């Protein structure tokens, strides 16, 4: 009768039990190759996986729901009307691989001649003029926690207006795109969050590993903004980059420089070279100071309106380190019987570690279900009523007549056994990397490396054995 | 192979006319084509490249059209020295071509 | 949570919106149009309208735009809660004006279908010439209305639809005449001498009546589609006036299909074998158009509507329709090719034809509030979904987003195209047909002291201590 | 690959945000007030008018007059629009926020960053 | 970006070096409903906005520009010379780019 149209925080109606708990993975390691995907030479099958340094890393924690739980303590809730739901209060974020940086590059890079100290001008082009040329990356650290998807935001290549007629060789259009990051994508690496499938036709410019791929930052603003706070409780940042090469582009330019900015060469510099440039990016030394994991972090207050309530159970981790990302080179011969050394004697291979920790802390907490709070989460998000047992709604039936017995054979009706598949979730069609919380959960603090670094945070030691 | 095949005679023409040579071709080559006049005595000479910037010491009489796989050159105001021959000519710098960039021709001018 | 049960009858509005003491004025500036009285003129290769049609026989239906009550500001001792209850507008004092000398407006086109005369003659001649018809021009007829509504009048025609399947004999054969009721535009004439039919879905010779009603259609209001509706919308003060009179009495063609009967007449000889006419139009006059009677420039006030809802306007809208034929002057305009020879000519001076026609509304609005507690709110969504669906009583969905990127340069190559290109309704729906827009978004004002019709309204009900007692006599 | 197949261009992308918290003040404008607000601008003072008994003067004509048809009489942008804008030499980024005004500062994401600083909280519905 | 016949600009010029200057429209509060207070009197007083805080938002990575000129008075190096100078004759002028502070 009365509801409400304005955004409620959840410490309005959820309670907070004392009951603890303590979680956590065991290790989590990947390994394969830094640049690019290695299939056979037929079929679509991957030999070995691609994992480097510059991709995303979503981590979506199943979690088991709490209504399940037997509790022995059958006093401080109902389940009459009441339903129960998880609220972490720890989270860390482990990893184990030594420090160090890691480059990459193109065979056949796109640049022209280098501009920060020229000689003499230049000659002319020719054609095929590329050339081998490799540079390390801008340095980035971040680490999200949510209970939906990251959102994140990249330019791209949308429709012309059907007013002027277009023709080959045009300058592509441009809009933002938003859309949901899954587990796989690049970073950005300096070179701006723009696709460069469909917008860099020749292919040759950016180096190979984010070719042809989309790179994507996360959109800050627009996940802050967004009602309910469910995108984020919280977020970490440390980003450097400085440039250190200044290459001069090789292509036809476009539109060509208007004749009132320059007066007009003649000579040998009648005409002009390529205007446009692009950098070289490179990060600065990592340190063991400026790190962001390895370290606990204790929420006090989420920014949103949702202070840490994980609807569904699930919650979604994500991380970006770039200062782990040492390429291993390792060789194998085919002979060793020889006496000298021959360089068609051994094949060269390149593989990438990777390393990571999770560990959480979850708090149980309740909520009383009146019929003027039961529209409200009907509102906000209406499968979770559905994947409570709640949602009510009665279909009496006309208890339908079974068939013939004899069914197989001769049946008049025959083929009446028809399988319906509904059988669907949402988040189904991005892929990403999951993790299996079912089976690790514990209630002794004092037996697992981040439960006692939570009891000093708040006192409480509970340990009498004498 | 992008092929230019400029079959076409020039057609008599007087003092003061206006001529339509067109030169088309096959594949895309985009706007990158020239044109030249050859005087049946000395080496050839340039006009227009490009299909719309002319070349020093030649006068804005001359006209430059044309995208995509067709091309034009008028011009008019004949003078007595526009004796000569006419070639349009492609920059594909294609390697498995034979262009030869030919066709073309100008009748002396009454 | 089981609503309770609503009332199967409708009700007066006088039990569930509020009145206060708070009042405004809001009175428009001036409103001129001018341009050719018969025909709009466009050029001989396409469409294009140089100037407009104007004449004094339109219909001129207002719109008029509310501002939004819900962030208005107030003077003191004017509070409620946006949670519980809303506001709404109410007139209650309402005038239409005009400066105008006072005119006649005839017509007549020069391809008149007249045959003879049948007043007075002394033998009459079958004729029948190929195209014999000749100019004959006429006067029209004086009528006068004012409807106020939330919503737009709906006037009449008889038209033309599809007969039955079961005979057909000719392309000359006869409609079957069906009555049809629409929505007024602005534009559309009436006369109430022929009447309404629209002349060119139904005759095809187009010459039976003057051409400022030939190319379009002359309707005529009902009063009784806007009076027997349940809610009393769409007109709540009405004021109907008009006068007329014959004058002469004409011939058509004479294709008579529709043929006389045998047993009516007696048959002579010689030339008194055959048929005269049978088929008559009279001409209609407006006399005597004295200047006491005008319903104009007199400012009346509402205490009870006719219908179930007074003055509340629903949705920050109110509609205004006058029609006027006592102004309908015709300016004879004339310019000269060449001034220099001392002698007049044929063709040396050009003449044209203009009207013009000049507007003032002036508004007293009333604020109304109105509490809802679960029960008008059930009433309010079943009377029109879009009075609810103008507040928003559900909270937000869940992207919300930050509303539209709003890119800086519109119109360039770099961006895609943008700007409401699939054009999701939220918009009137009534755009397809149009009106004349009064905008009125900062027109009103809390005092009205100092307004011309606002001391008439105060004048007519209490002034005591209303106006206030600046600096004193001692 | 050729050289000649690809011609090449330049773009650059720009974000922004402005949010903002207002709160308004009253002025009681005695005899000594507008003097001072006088001095300092005289255009202030005719935001609010305060300055003329008539804000017509006795020589003002009907106060608007609209020739509406759009295109046939005396033209409607050709006078000289006087409440000229004395900045209006000068272009800049132009932004309208006459709306987007409210004053529930639990929605907003800088507002309860506000409610965090001054302290307190609204009335809770449950 | 111009068409060389036309003044009308294809494609604005926007770089991340220029200045920004924002013009904010306030509305004027003589016209707004205040909730709950008989606070305002219409002859003795008037509302102004006041400011108490900002926050301004930039969204995009980080990231840094270059810029240069394909034709620029450069006559030689300067930081380590090995023998004089040649002369200069006409049209000297190299490519060479840059980063601003």
């Amino acid at each position: 009768p009365v509801p409400v149209s304005k955004v409620v925080s959840t410490d309005e109606y959820v309670a907070r039990t004392n009951i603890y708990y303590h979680a956590g993975t065991s290790r989590l390691l990947a390994v394969g190759h830094p640049y690019f995907p290695i299939k056979k030479p037929n079929n679509n099958k991957i030999l070995v996986p691609k994992v480097s340094g510059l991709q995303y890393r979503v981590f979506r924690i199943h979690l088991p729901d709490p209504n399940k739980f037997g509790f022995p303590d059958t006093s401080f809730y109902n389940p009459d009307t009441q339903r129960l739901v998880w609220a972490c209060v720890g989270v860390e974020v482990g990893r184990g691989q030594p420090l160090g940086v890691g480059i990459s590059g193109h065979p056949l890079l796109n640049k022209l001649d280098d501009t920060e100290n020229a000689s003499a001008y230049a000659a002319n082009a020719g054609v095929d003029n590329r050339e081998c040329i490799s540079m390390d990356y801008k340095q980035t650290q971040l680490c999200l926690i949510g209970c939906k998807p990251p959102i994140g935001e990249h330019w791209g290549k949308g429709s012309p207006c059907t007013n002027v007629a277009v023709n080959p060789g045009d300058c592509p259009p441009l809009e933002l795109i938003n859309t949901v990051i899954q587990d796989g994508d690049m970073v950005d690496t300096g070179f701006g969050a723009m696709d460069f499938t469909t917008l860099q036709a020749n292919k040759s410019e950016v180096p190979l590993d984010i070719c042809t791929s989309i790179c994507k930052y996360p959109d800050y603003i627009k996940m802050v903004s967004e009602p309910y706070g469910d995108s984020l409780f919280f977020y970490l940042r440390r980003e450097q980059m400085f440039v250190r090469h200044l290459f001069n582009r090789a292509g036809a330019v476009g539109e060509n420089v208007p004749d009132d900015l320059y007066i007009k060469g003649s000579g040998s510099t009648a005409n002009l070279a390529s205007s446009n440039y692009f950098p070289t990016p490179s990060g600065s030394m990592v340190t063991s100071d400026a790190q962001i994991f390895n370290k606990p972090y204790w929420l006090q207050r989420a920014q949103g309106h949702n202070n840490g309530i994980c609807w569904g159970n699930q919650l979604f981790v994500t991380v970006v380190d770039t200062t782990r990302s040492t390429n291993m080179s390792l060789c194998a011969a085919i002979s060793t019987s020889e006496t000298t050394y021959k360089n068609t004697n051994f094949k060269e291979y390149l593989r990438h570690g990777e390393e990571y920790d999770l560990q959480f802390i979850f708090q149980l907490c309740k909520i009383t279900l009146t019929a003027d709070v039961m529209t409200y989460i009907h509102s906000m998000n209406s499968t979770i009523l559905e994947d409570w047992n709640f949602g009510l709604q009665p279909p009496p039936g006309g208890t339908l007549e079974d068939t013939y017995r004899f069914v197989t054979s001769q049946a008049i009706a025959c083929q009446k056994h028809t399988p319906p598949a509904p059988k669907e979730d949402p988040l189904k069609k991005y892929t990403f990397w999951e993790v299996n919380l079912k089976e690790k959960f514990s209630a002794d603090l004092d037996q697992f490396p981040l439960g006692r670094k939570f009891l000093l945070q708040a006192g409480l030691k509970a340990k009498p054995k004498f | 192979d992008p092929m230019l095949t400029q079959t076409a005679a020039s057609v008599e023409v007087a003092v003061g006319g206006t001529v339509t040579i067109k030169c088309q071709a096959s594949q895309s080559i985009g706007g990158y084509l020239s044109w030249y006049q050859q005087k049946p005595g000395q080496r050839p000479k340039l006009l227009i490249y490009r299909a719309s910037t002319l070349a020093s010491g030649v006068p804005s009489r001359f006209k430059g059209s044309g995208s995509g796989t067709e091309y034009t050159l008028t011009f008019s105001g004949v003078e007595c020295a526009d004796a000569a021959a006419y070639y349009c000519q492609q920059g594909y710098t294609s390697s498995d071509i034979n262009n030869a960039f030919g066709g073309g021709t100008e009748v002396v001018v009454k």
